[PDB]
């Protein structure tokens, strides 16, 4: 096993030159420093550990280091360099796996004065140096202050322009933190057994003798990192033709909404507006917002009735206006608007954090690819059309690629059937397969319509009170208790589900001054792969359990699907046959060169989904549904 | 003896009115205007024949004030044949107004 970290001139998207890199070998117990004229030997040193079947330790290597060293080797050395996914370890991923509950952990770290306020809960290399006590300083700061006593100034991120001896010393600093952080993660015996000193093993022993969660997360991080580099093809012209239809509508709406109110200036998106208005048109607020004056409150606006017809009719103009700002602020004027993120390949490369959550459901940002308005939401149809494989060319024919959208068919309710198959012997599970589970929940909870059962089952499982439940039948917090208790009597298994599991984490509970001081057995629920999935209050926790199952199911699902597609003969990327464009929890969007490839993609995903269920011996049956088409509005 | 102006009746009562028209660009909730409102009442009474005194509440007539560049209130505008002859912003006195108008009269 070797440990390293590198320093380049820029980010993964325009890096040009390799500066330095340090390699600590556990077998040699000694570091080795590299320099710009030593880039070639650096790649061989990594190849040598691959030949031995050892391991290579990087921080964020799956997402940056490994693809950058592949990219740098092509333009600088003109050689092909591809670190095998099996021979790579990412401390960042393990940190996100092992220490997903950092947010609490920092409380004691704050008391010490050892952890910066800007580096709270962060999983960056330097942020961990302060946690372990290895930060003698930071390269960026030993650069700025020393530039003063040299004359010349500082430009935002110029410390990486040129190879400097201070970078070479802080390049070591990043390596020793990676090593100590690795051993800090290897010292967690829940994930890494004591019987195996993983610091001196081959890759073959590392993955299997480690917890299964260790393997998936590195497979998940590697695949999704490929997805970011693949990117999502984007029709720039289409979104441009929308801002025109929106800005014109905004100005036309703004004009009509300035005839209704004067000044001494009507504001599009201000909170000091409705606060000044409606309570002058004859509207007395039903619900307020905190220390002073109610917020925008989109909810009440639908029900605001004022005796002024013009003011009343203007309410719906406000409803549209605010929404127009939302799409615009997401598609054009936002600091993280889509038009700002289109790369020079005609694609949007939205990033994704693998286990950036307690449960394992990922997070998307810059731009949040997982919040694009739905086709049911206004103008979402046009929005979804802007994200499509058709908006990509082709390596040869040029004929637009076809998109394949496959989602997990009702994963949440089937996950519920799996954990409750422990109490009903597959009763509820068969109701899924037999169909109309929302019809049974309707009968069990005594709801008038099937749609009311749908909004019930999800709210009840996740800890909704009685207001959302009461508003279903046009009531308040009153109606809810009898709706929840009746469902419990008609579905004992669900009640029995929360019995053994919720009493598996407690010995006895106790209320002290309004705070439950529960004596825990373990403040963490085990996931499908043995990882720690904490919760908070034992009053529900089920929501955490089900979402953990679902997110862990899809994570393995998208891994095996790609694994089978590669095994069948398909090549991953825009230069091969298919390319992952976006992963959104229970649905995925895959680009495909021909319709024939897309059909295989759909079938393989179903084959992988049954494979996952057999793998973890899932009590319930998992199915998926695929849609073929040009873009995303079609795949959903 | 005081004229109330709207936006519609600002064109006829002021712009098409021969003679000096003194307009108070005031508002419901402002301080220096509440003090001079008694002042205009006696001036409107004394300058009967000479001056027409008028009041415009810019909270209900808010389209006129921007047109004449109303910076602060109360803003007194001496219209002379649709044109603004002299303007004064804020509070004031009667003897100083007398000196002011008779200089323009």
């Amino acid at each position: 096993m070797i440990v390293s970290a590198i320093a380049a001139n820029a980010l993964l998207e325009s890096v040009t030159k390799f500066h330095c890199g340090v390699i600590y070998d556990y077998s040699t117990a000694e570091y080795v420093s590299y320099r710009p004229s030593d880039f070639g030997a650096y790649l061989d040193a990594l190849e040598a550990e691959v030949a031995r079947g050892g391991l290579i330790v990087f921080h964020n290597g799956h997402k940056y280091d490994v693809p950058a060293l592949t990219k740098l080797a092509k333009l600088q050395l003109n050689r092909e360099f591809h670190l095998p996914r099996e021979n790579c370890i990412d401390t960042l991923v393990l940190s996100r796996l092992i220490h997903s509950n950092l947010k609490d952990t920092d409380m004691g770290l704050l008391r010490s004065g050892k952890l910066p306020g800007k580096r709270f809960g962060s999983h960056a290399l330097e942020a961990w140096g302060y946690r372990l006590g290895e930060m003698k300083g930071e390269y960026k700061d030993d650069f700025k202050r020393m530039l003063e006593e040299q004359g010349e100034e500082y430009v935002d991120g110029m410390e990486w322009w040129n190879f400097n001896e201070e970078m070479m010393d802080y390049n070591v600093q990043d390596v020793v933190v990676t090593k100590a952080l690795l051993e800090k993660l290897l010292s967690d015996k829940h994930y890494f057994p004591p019987e195996i000193d993983f610091t001196d093993v081959g890759y073959t022993t590392f993955w299997s003798e480690s917890l299964e969660a260790v393997d998936i997360e590195h497979r998940a991080a590697w695949l999704l990192a490929k997805q970011e580099r693949n990117g999502f093809p984007f029709d720039t012209k289409a979104i441009e033709e929308l801002y025109v239809e929106l800005a014109a509508r905004r100005s036309e709406l703004l004009r009509k909404l300035t005839e209704t109110f004067g000044s001494w200036v009507f504001n599009p998106s201000s909170r000091d507006h409705i606060q000044k208005k409606l309570q002058e048109a004859g509207w007395v607020p039903t619900k307020y917002t905190d220390k002073g004056a109610p917020v925008v409150d989109d909810e009440v606006l639908e029900g605001v009735r004022v005796d002024d017809p013009e003011k009343q009719a203007a309410i719906d103009l406000i409803k549209e206006y605010l929404m127009i700002q939302k799409r615009i602020g997401q598609s054009a004027e936002g600091d993280k608007a889509w038009l700002r993120y289109v790369a020079e390949d005609g694609k949007i490369h939205g990033s994704v954090n693998p286990n950036g959550a307690v449960t394992g459901r990922a997070t998307h940002a810059f731009p949040n690819l997982a919040q694009i308005p739905g086709v049911r939401s206004p103008y979402g149809e046009q929005c979804r059309a802007a994200f499509g494989a058709e908006h990509h060319l082709d390596g040869i024919t040029g004929k637009p690629w076809v998109q394949a959208g496959i989602d997990a068919s009702g994963l949440e309710l089937r996950c519920l059937a799996h954990f409750m198959a422990r109490f009903d012997n597959g009763e509820y599970a068969h109701e899924i397969l037999n169909g109309d589970i929302h019809t049974k929940n309707q009968i069990a909870a005594e709801l008038p319509t099937r749609d009311n059962a749908k909004t019930f089952i999800y709210g009840f499982l996740y800890g909704a009170g009685d207001e959302k439940i009461g508003q279903i039948v046009g009531a308040g917090k009153e109606r809810g208790k009898e709706l929840k208790k009746k469902f419990l009597e008609n579905t004992p298994a669900i009640a029995a589900l929360r019995e053994s599991i919720q009493q598996t984490l407690v010995e006895s509970s106790q209320w002290v001054a309004g705070e439950q001081q529960v004596k825990w057995k373990r403040r963490w629920i085990k996931g499908l792969d043995g990882r720690k999935v904490h919760v908070r209050s034992p009053h529900a926790a089920l929501n955490t359990l089900l979402q953990s199952a679902g997110a862990l199911i899809c994570k393995l699902w998208i891994i095996k699907t790609e694994e089978m597609l590669v095994e069948k003969g398909l090549k991953h990327g825009w230069d091969g046959d298919f390319a992952y464009m976006a992963w959104v929890h229970d649905e995925i969007q895959v680009g495909c060169r021909t319709e024939e490839i897309a059909q295989v993609v759909i079938e393989t995903a179903q084959e992988a989904m049954r494979w996952v269920g057999d793998h973890w011996n899932f009590r319930c049956l998992l199915d998926t549904e695929g849609k073929m088409g040009p873009n995303w509005a079609i795949c959903h | 003896k005081i004229i109330h102006l709207t936006d519609d009746s600002f064109d006829t009562d002021v712009l098409k009115a021969d003679g000096a028209i003194l307009v108070d660009f005031w508002a419901e909730w402002c301080g220096p205007c509440k003090m001079i409102a008694p002042i205009l009442d006696e001036i409107a009474d004394e300058y009967q024949g000479k001056l027409t005194v008028a009041k415009l509440n810019i909270d209900q007539n808010p389209g006129t004030a921007p047109k004449y560049g109303i910076r602060g209130i109360p803003t007194l505008l001496l219209f002379k044949n649709g044109e603004v002859a002299a303007t004064k912003v804020g509070a004031l006195s009667k003897g100083q107004l007398k000196e002011f108008l008779d200089a323009n009269l």
